């Protein structure tokens, strides 16, 4: 066994390299990714912000959703940063949403567990939904806070 | 191409 050996580790793989948090579409429209950053990064700054994802129909975009006429290039960020949490950032032209609830557009939001981003809202059928997973690695990894130190 | 506007009650 050494071919097939590799094939298992293809399906198998350690997830968790420096996660932040896990997109994951709801309402089948776009693939599941995941954001991560960097830990050294986010526990040494702790002030502006750390890293940032942009969301839309833009290929530019950290997330490539298709093309919704409703949805805008970029219509959501997600920033990274604070005392070891997630921020999302709103940055659609009609607004983004928060299971059911639409937040201030460019506004920092605290992060919740396994929440849920809607988009294109103004018509029942042109609303899409999205889900957050958050990586229990990167929050354990805080609650530790290893040292960096040379020899 | 481009974004439209949606609607909105005001």
């Amino acid at each position: 066994a050494t071919q097939r050996f590799l094939i298992e580790k293809f399906s198998q793989e350690q997830i968790g390299e420096n996660i932040v948090c896990r997109v994951i579409c709801t309402t089948g429209q776009i693939p599941i990714r995941d954001l991560s950053a960097d830990i050294s990064q986010v526990l040494k700054e702790k002030r502006s912000i750390k890293k940032v994802w942009t969301f839309g129909r833009n290929p530019a975009c950290d997330y490539h959703l298709g093309n919704i006429s409703r949805l805008s290039n970029k219509h959501f960020q997600i920033l990274l940063g604070e005392d070891g949490n997630l921020l999302l950032n709103d940055i659609s032209t009609n607004g983004t949403w928060l299971n059911g609830q639409k937040v201030e557009k460019n506004s920092n939001q605290l992060l919740s567990q396994g929440d849920e981003i809607t988009v294109g809202v103004g018509v029942e059928s042109d609303i899409l939904s999205l889900v957050i997973f958050i990586n229990d690695k990167f929050k354990q990894c805080l609650e530790q806070n290893k040292v960096d130190r040379i020899r | 191409n481009i974004t439209q506007p949606t609607q909105q009650s005001t």
